[PDB]
């Protein structure tokens, strides 16, 4: 049961409850941070910088 | 989020964005006599030639 | 600065309770939740409303007559 | 001896004040606002020191300072607006925070009111400099104008002014000392704050059925404590959806422009939260009569613990009050809109009533309907 | 006790009171009392126990004579299974500012009779012990709660308790206090709980040891209560055992292993609480909820 | 209920509860004075300093005008500037001696009062240091760029750390608003911390120059100390006034009337007196680290008094050893202070040198070690 397994090896010990929020977060965020920018640079398709860049950087 | 407002409000401190760029400057070799310094303006602090 | 103990006199009175975790998050969300919710609204809505709906009259009126006052009446150019 | 948070003469206050707290076990949401307005001072205090790190409060460089904080500054433009906003919302809990009290009669704290009163002016006089520091048309216009009030005192009138301004009229020695103002005073909120909340302390916080509730009390924690965050979070939503969504809603557009003390703007408004005040000002036609009008307009506050006749403490079994109260609130709403709205008709003689009326549902209205009242339970 | 057993096991027919309800007290009939001995009192359900200068053979051969009534069906040779009881985090407060003291009560659910857990456990209720106004140890006593009960007048008495039963039980502890002292206590309390399952050491053991040995021996200090040992072994064990076995099986118990079980049956287990008296000080059950976990 | 509403007033009975009816030793000296002159030092500064910031106008190419125009043509600006600038030093002062009765007399056996008294040592030490960067003269920033760049010595988060201080690459505008927003700050969290110290000492009651018990007899802070400490106030006051009315320029630094250059750093550069000990030992140590940590000891040790204590007696009235070896220490901190006067030459370099081994030796090494040589001379 993953309920189990989560309470028993993670929220279970206050040491470790804190050890995962931290490594947690971490993935969250990375995770997050590319969902929205990736739902945002969508909803403005070929109106960012970044859309119109190659129409002058010379390569 | 906390995390990250923290970083918003720290960055906030360090350096702007009008800090401006490089340098080149204007000397000529003959301004200093045989034995002397001289002090030049440059990028923010001193140059000694 | 404490307070609990120096409180009240109270007799007789017995209360049973349980664990967060043996009981529910929220309960019954619509055989007693909601139909809570509503009472309420509906209890109230007789003694704020009013007023409220008192005022928004009172807002269009003064705003609609302004707007009106400032358009021009013909019976001063008909000379 | 025995545990380190009942003993320690700092440790113990967090817990003798923040934690142990004996808190009526039902008191509802609306006594939230009071941790909210805390929260709202001591992060209107950060936003400020970050601003004020980069404000040059001097006439010749106040406005484009700002604007250089705005486009430079890593993140600036975000930290003003949280600051321009926090102020709004700021003003917005500490309404309820007020209505909270009258309704539930709070006010029988007399001192725990009277100081939220004081605090109320404090934040009003906070708010007023530091709109003008931006140095922006209505920011010299404003200061300009509510200075200006005091000269309404005969003798020492004209003569009042003078040290405000520090000159013969608004200039860099007004914004100078009106920034060190701004920087001050918060703190001194902070200050009144702890008394505030130190009288309160005495008696418990009151509750919504009005009446004893030492027969069940539970500790701030984790009870109110988690309530707490929660409601942070839900009134934080809105404040940032403007603040990142829609900026410039609350604000008026002519203060985009550089103070110009030759050219008084058309369409003058102060921000939202003064509006009230500002339409009783203009209800009634009379310098003098408009300030004292306006001076009593929030000087009663102090008289509304005196004015309180009901046998019962809350409203909530005094349907007649409540009708009274609620009648009260939408008065108040539109004496701001009426503030919003130029001199003309309607609009002077709606100003006119509702004044009237606000001053007498308080002063006359609700001691009358709360004895009837009283004799309506027989008593 | 009784309400404390009312709420832990709440709803299922451990919960109730040994002396029955004031309604069925006054209506029971012949009729139902009857049927109780006829239903309940059987046989294999039923040991003969005794100590003494008794030869065993004498013994039975009575028993043989009395005991008779043998049965036909394996009906009669087969012994009920009980329902089991559910356990419930729990409290129940019965308030009453006009009595001189307030009782407590807390507890986790217990193993269960079989269990060889029952052991370690009892060493644990052992480093903790109990103390008592009277007792005259004093502020030297051993048992870090008897001692700070002790240094800050923190209650009347107390005690740790281990009642086990086929298959569950109550583990836990009860103090008498005065009304502006029960929170201290309760706290105080909670926390050498805590302690049990993070650092017991192995000096706190070895007394608790010696102590446990000692008190079992008493357990058999003359017919009465020997008798008793082997009466409750039989029923509840299905056997007998010998202070031999006894011991060694507390020789065997140490630090980690207490640490271990104590965690195990203790460690963020919603509790069973039951209040007595003029009980406002202590006041919360997630408090004490949250005073199950880290110290 | 309570009879007299001095003692039943949530308000009232604090001022009559810390200040009135508070217990003291029926004999406390004189050397108790400087808590309540630093306080009043305290409260004085704040106010000369809004009207100071009153006028002020915290940007490069207006800081140093602004300070003279304040001077010159603000009614008696000039009186209020001296006022809030003097008043640093009889700050310091004050606080010094506040120290020092602290050392000798063992109140750092209340080891809670004693450590707020470090931060807020610290405190004040860091907020003259920002308070004399605002006029932008030339010290001001050649002091701002060299204090500063004193976290440089820090490894990996050094010179990074810099940056946020000066919000440059280097010293310039952004340096001093934050400056100025800085020192607004500042005093009002010593004025806090105040609060958190004398509130602490309240648990306790004030030691005392027997360095005994004194419960055998205790008298009301009023009047007894109300009075003793208006009249001490006037016996400090008189000086300073002095100063700030007929010499306003002696403890002052002239190079500081020239607007800062970025330039050119001056050649005879010192800073002001109450930092020189502290200079001196960081000039002493020739290794960029090293100086900065020993300077960050030079200060830092005050937290380690208390566990150097090691006589069986409170204070020094009684331990004639210690007490030369204290005014050792004294003396020794006047050198010190002396050497950072002076220019890094012969003799001064050893000279500052030996002083230093001699301060931190007498801290760490002299005093426990004559404490307890003491106590075996009075057979314990
Ligand atoms: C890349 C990203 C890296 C991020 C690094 C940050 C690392 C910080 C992690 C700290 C570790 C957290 C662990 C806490 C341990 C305490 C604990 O016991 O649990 C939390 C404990 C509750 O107890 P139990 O649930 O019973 O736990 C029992 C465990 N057996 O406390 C809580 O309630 C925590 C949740 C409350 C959150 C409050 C915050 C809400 C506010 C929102 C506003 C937004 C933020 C803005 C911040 C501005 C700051 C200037
Ligand atoms: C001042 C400047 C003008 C600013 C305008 C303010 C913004 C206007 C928005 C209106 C606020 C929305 C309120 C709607 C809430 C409706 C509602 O639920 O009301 C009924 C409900 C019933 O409660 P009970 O009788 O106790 O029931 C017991 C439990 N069953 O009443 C309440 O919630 C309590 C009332 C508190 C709300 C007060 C907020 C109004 C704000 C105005 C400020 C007024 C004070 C004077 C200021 C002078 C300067
Ligand atoms: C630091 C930066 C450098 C600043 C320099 C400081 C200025 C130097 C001027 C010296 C001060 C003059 C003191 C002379 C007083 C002489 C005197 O009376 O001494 C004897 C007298 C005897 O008292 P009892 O033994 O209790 O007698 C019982 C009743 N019959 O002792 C005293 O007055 C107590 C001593 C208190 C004075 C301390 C002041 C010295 C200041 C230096 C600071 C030292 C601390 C370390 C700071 C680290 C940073
Ligand atoms: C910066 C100003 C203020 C802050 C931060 C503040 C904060 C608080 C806090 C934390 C509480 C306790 C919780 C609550 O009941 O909400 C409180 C209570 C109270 N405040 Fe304020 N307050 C402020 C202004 C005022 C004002 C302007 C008034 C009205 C004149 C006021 C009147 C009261 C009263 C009557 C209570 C009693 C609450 C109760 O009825 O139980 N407060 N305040
Ligand atoms: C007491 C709570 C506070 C309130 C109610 C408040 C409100 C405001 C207001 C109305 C403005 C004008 C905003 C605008 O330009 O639209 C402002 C500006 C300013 N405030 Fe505050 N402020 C508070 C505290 C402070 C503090 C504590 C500081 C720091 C000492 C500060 C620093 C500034 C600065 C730098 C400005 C000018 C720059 C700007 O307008 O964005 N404020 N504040
Ligand atoms: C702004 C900072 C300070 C102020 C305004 C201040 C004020 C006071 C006051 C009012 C007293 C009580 C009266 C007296 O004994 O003089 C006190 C006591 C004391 N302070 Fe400070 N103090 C300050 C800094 C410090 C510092 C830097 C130290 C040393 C690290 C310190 C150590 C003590 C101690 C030990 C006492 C105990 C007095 C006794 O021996 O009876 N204080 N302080
Ligand atoms: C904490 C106590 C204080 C200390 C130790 C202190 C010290 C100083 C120092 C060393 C200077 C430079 C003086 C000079 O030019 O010779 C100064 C300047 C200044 N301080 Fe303070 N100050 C204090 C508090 C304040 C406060 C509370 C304010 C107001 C928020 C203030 C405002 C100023 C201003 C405007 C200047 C610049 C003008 C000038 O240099 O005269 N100061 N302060
Ligand atoms: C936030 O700041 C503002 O809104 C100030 N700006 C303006 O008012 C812009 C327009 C200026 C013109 C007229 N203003 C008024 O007549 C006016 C009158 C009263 C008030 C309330 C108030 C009084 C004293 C005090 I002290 C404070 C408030 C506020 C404004
Ligand atoms: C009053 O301000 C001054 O005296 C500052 N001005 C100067 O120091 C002028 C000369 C600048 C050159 C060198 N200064 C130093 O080496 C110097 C070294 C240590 C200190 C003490 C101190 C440390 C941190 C901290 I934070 C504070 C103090 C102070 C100054
Ligand atoms: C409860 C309110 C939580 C607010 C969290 C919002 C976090 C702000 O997120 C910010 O978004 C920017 C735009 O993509 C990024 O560039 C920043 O690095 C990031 O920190
Ligand atoms: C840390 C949160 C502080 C909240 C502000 C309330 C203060 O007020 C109370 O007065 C008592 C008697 O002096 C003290 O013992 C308490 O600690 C104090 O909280
Ligand atoms: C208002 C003057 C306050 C002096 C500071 C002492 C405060 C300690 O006072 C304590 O609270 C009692």
């Amino acid at each position: 049961a993953l309920l189990r397994q989560a309470y028993s090896a993670l929220f279970r010990r206050t040491s470790t409850f804190a050890l995962t929020v931290v490594l947690g977060a971490v993935l969250f965020e990375r995770a997050f941070d590319q969902g929205a920018d990736a739902i945002f640079e969508h909803l403005n398709e070929g109106k960012l910088w970044k859309h119109i860049k190659h129409k002058y950087e010379a390569s | 989020a906390a995390k990250n407002v923290v970083t918003q409000f720290i960055s906030s401190l360090s350096a702007s964005a009008d800090v401006l760029a490089l340098s080149k400057i204007e000397i000529k070799l003959s301004d200093i006599p045989e034995g002397k310094n001289v002090a030049f303006k440059w990028r923010g602090k001193p140059l000694f030639v | 600065g404490i307070h609990f103990g120096n409180l009240a006199r109270v007799r007789h009175i017995i209360t049973y309770s349980l664990s967060p975790f043996e009981q529910r998050a929220i309960p019954n969300i619509f055989s007693d939740a909601l139909p809570n919710v509503w009472r309420r609204f509906s209890s109230q809505v007789f003694k704020v409303a009013p007023p409220f709906l008192g005022a928004y009259l009172l807002y269009s009126w003064g705003t609609q007559e302004f707007e009106r006052l400032k358009r021009k009446n013909p019976a001063d150019y008909e000379n | 001896a025995p545990n380190i948070r009942k003993s320690h003469p700092l440790l113990k206050m967090i817990n003798n004040s923040l934690i142990d707290l004996p808190a009526p076990s039902n008191i509802s949401a609306w006594w939230n606002f009071g941790s909210l307005l805390a929260v709202c001072l001591m992060t209107q205090i950060l936003t400020g020191l970050l601003l004020a790190m980069h404000y040059t409060a001097d006439t010749s460089l106040a406005f484009s300072s700002v604007a250089h904080t705005c486009r430079n500054v890593q993140y600036g433009w975000l930290i003003r607006n949280l600051h321009a906003n926090g102020a709004s919302f700021f003003f917005i809990c500490i309404f309820l925070h007020i209505g909270r009290g009258l309704y539930y009669g709070s006010y029988l704290y007399k001192e725990t009111w009277n100081t939220g009163v004081i605090l109320l002016l404090t934040l009003m006089a906070t708010a007023f400099v530091g709109y003008v520091l931006p140095w922006g048309q209505m920011s010299f216009w404003g200061a300009t104008v509510i200075t200006n009030l005091f000269s309404a005192i005969p003798y020492i009138g004209h003569t009042l002014v003078e040290w405000a301004w520090g000159g013969f009229s608004v200039d860099n020695p007004t914004l100078t000392r009106f920034f060190a103002l701004h920087f001050l005073l918060p703190f001194a909120i902070a200050g009144i704050t702890i008394i505030h909340l130190t009288f309160l302390h005495e008696s418990g916080s009151n509750n919504p059925l009005g009446i004893s509730s030492d027969s069940d009390k539970i500790p701030f924690h984790p009870y109110y404590s988690f309530k707490d965050i929660l409601g942070l979070t839900l009134m934080l939503t809105p404040f940032l959806t403007l603040a990142l969504f829609s900026p410039n809603l609350l604000g008026d557009p002519e203060n985009f422009t550089p103070a110009n003390p030759l050219v008084t703007p058309p369409h003058i408004k102060p921000e939202w939260y003064f509006l009230f005040a500002y339409a009783i000002l203009r209800s009634i036609p009379n310098k003098l009569g408009g300030v004292l009008a306006l001076a009593a307009s929030v000087l009663i506050l102090f008289l509304i613990p005196f004015l309180h006749k009901s046998k019962q403490r809350t409203m909530t079994f005094r349907p007649l009050s409540q009708t009274l109260f609620w009648l009260l609130v939408a008065n108040l709403l539109i004496l701001t809109w009426i503030g919003s709205q130029p001199v003309e008709h309607p609009f002077i003689i709606i100003g006119q009533m509702a004044s009237l009326s606000y001053f007498t549902i308080l002063l006359i209205l609700f001691p009358t309907i709360g004895t009837l009242e009283n004799k309506m339970l027989n008593y | 006790f009784d309400y404390l057993h009312a709420t832990a096991f709440q709803g299922t027919a451990l919960a109730r009171t040994v002396e029955g309800t004031t309604e069925n007290i006054k209506h029971l009939t012949r009729a139902d009392l009857a049927s109780y001995i006829d239903t309940h009192f059987k046989a294999p359900r039923m040991v003969l126990a005794a100590a003494g200068g008794i030869s065993h053979k004498e013994l039975v051969d009575a028993a043989r004579q009395h005991f008779s009534g043998v049965s036909f069906t394996y009906k009669e040779d087969a012994v009920p299974i009980l329902p089991r009881c559910r356990f419930t985090g729990s409290e129940i407060r019965a308030r009453d500012d006009a009595l001189p003291v307030a009782h407590v009560a807390l507890a986790v659910e217990g193993p269960g009779w079989a269990d060889p857990d029952n052991v370690v456990l009892h060493v644990a209720n052992a480093i903790i012990g109990r103390y008592d106004r009277t007792f005259g140890g004093g502020k030297h006593l051993s048992s870090r709660l008897a001692a700070l009960a002790v240094e800050h007048k923190l209650c009347h008495s107390f005690q740790t308790f281990n009642t086990s039963y086929s298959d569950t039980g109550l583990f836990g502890f009860h103090f008498v206090a005065d009304p502006l002292s029960i929170d201290d206590m309760m706290f105080c309390a909670q926390g050498e709980w805590m302690r049990l399952c993070t650092s017991t050491t192995e000096s706190e053991v070895k007394r608790a040891k010696n102590h446990l040995r000692s008190a079992m021996v008493a357990q058999l200090d003359g017919t009465t209560p020997v008798c008793e040992t082997i009466g409750s072994h039989l029923l509840n064990y299905g056997r007998r055992i010998s202070l031999e076995e006894w011991d060694s099986r507390i020789s065997a118990v140490d630090a980690r292993m207490v640490r271990d079980v104590c965690s195990k049956y203790i460690y963020d287990k919603c509790p069973a609480l039951a209040a007595v008296g003029p009980i406002e000080q202590l006041l919360d059950y997630n408090r004490i909820r949250s005073g199950m976990y880290w110290i």
